[PDB]
């Protein structure tokens, strides 16, 4: 997260920590057995880390589940991350506190306006490299789909939505992937890529959730 | 600055564009990056030329 | 057009070549007035050039029209080459006869295995150069969406359909752009792109013309 500010500890209760011998993506705990994350953060071994808050120390409240299964989307497309969405189950279940909540699902899509909250403990430098231990937050608008695909012409699908602002300064980074984008309670976005961080023009792209309710619901009650 | 997979339109002169993910495909002879934000990140170059590089 | 055959002059009366000073793309004449061709052959200062067979020598059969005016589908994308149409107007209408005739648009997409004709002057060599003078001809059936997809993951659109033999051999080139791909009497496909030609499991992508017969029929109603 470059530009944003530190949350506080455990005040984002759904964002979970994806390690594999270090931090590698985030995601998103939609409840007490399964996580909500991008599919290009893909990788065998996963451990899902609940209730982080600095990831370099364990501070009493984290929980740690090793994944049983992941399921990239069926049309997840790497070469121009359509569909960029991945399911995530854990081998046992959480233990839903304050500190380690679920995010609910959305029944609409949000609008472009709408003010969302990004969390993740991605590099905070727009240019260098610093990678917080905390987790960062960043209130970013919906920006239009027209100026969306305005920004990055010719990549810009339906199931994806850009965030943040043109004038750069504010955005998500390396580190940020798999992380939730919230609005109004309803986990709408999932981190996916962008054209370098906080960039003039280059505003993130972010996983549009509301085109995969039906998937993600499917999914969870048959596995 | 290899290319391994390179698809190119049929014209005269042809529109060719790399669709390499590497980790880093940033290089300064790319003029439009797009990557992942994960560790590590898949970027990817959607440049267009009118040729394709040597294979990596 | 690779590993084809001589087509015999004016045997493919529908066939256009695009002249900008030298033969850059092909065409197909769809009525007297309108060519359609690929979105990527797009360039100002287009010549249309119907009844032609050898290129490079007046033959007499020739008509030499300039365009009047170039339309690149609204949706074109020229990262992902997807919506690759475009409608030329001539300035004014050939005169039909036997060697230049207008081909006719399809009623319903055409299903894979069918034979089609593909045509042009593009290059003949798959590992080399050597431009024909005279039409190529080539018989190529359409293949199925699975593997055409599969030979070029995450980028075959709706819009796209693979035609020719994955084991390569026989294929269109460079050269070939915006010519067509006629099955039934019917022009369901526009040269497009592909990886390299005539090269195993790299098979040409196709523009498919069934998916803009609205767009064709009401842009040349109101131009
Ligand atoms: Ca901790
Ligand atoms: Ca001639
Ligand atoms: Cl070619
Ligand atoms: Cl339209
Ligand atoms: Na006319």
């Amino acid at each position: 997260i470059v530009g944003g500010y530190t949350c506080g500890a455990n005040t984002v209760p759904y964002q979970v920590s994806l390690n594999s011998g270090y931090h590698f993506c985030g995601g998103s705990l939609i409840n007490s057995q399964w996580v909500v994350s991008a599919a290009h953060c893909y990788k065998s071994g996963i451990q899902v880390r609940l209730g982080e808050d600095n990831i370099n120390v364990v501070e009493g409240n984290e929980q740690f589940i090793s994944a049983s299964k992941s399921i990239v989307h069926p049309s997840y497309n790497s070469n121009t991350l359509n569909n960029d969405i991945m399911l995530i189950k854990l081998k046992s279940a959480a233990s839903l506190n304050s500190r380690v909540a679920s995010i609910s699902l959305p029944t609409s899509c949000a609008s472009a306006g709408t003010q969302c909250l990004i969390s993740g403990w991605g590099n905070t430098k727009s240019s260098g490299t610093s990678y917080p231990d905390v987790l960062k937050c960043l209130k970013a608008p919906i920006l239009s789909d027209s100026s969306c695909k305005s920004a990055y012409p010719g990549q810009i699908t339906s199931n994806m939505f850009c965030a943040g602002y043109l004038e750069g300064g504010k955005d998500s980074c390396q580190g940020d992937s798999g992380g939730p984008v919230v609005c109004s309670g309803k986990l709408q976005g999932i981190v996916s890529w962008g054209s370098g961080c906080a960039q003039k023009n280059k505003p993130g792209v972010y996983t549009k959730v509301c085109n995969y309710v039906s998937w993600i619901k499917q999914t969870i009650a048959s596995n | 600055p290899c290319c391994d997979h390179c698809s190119c339109t049929k014209s005269i002169p042809p529109q060719c564009r790399c669709t390499d993910l590497r980790l880093d495909s940033c290089h300064s002879a790319c003029k439009s990056c797009i990557c992942t934000l994960s560790i590590p990140a898949q970027c990817v170059c959607d440049d267009i030329d009118d040729f394709c590089y040597e294979p990596c």
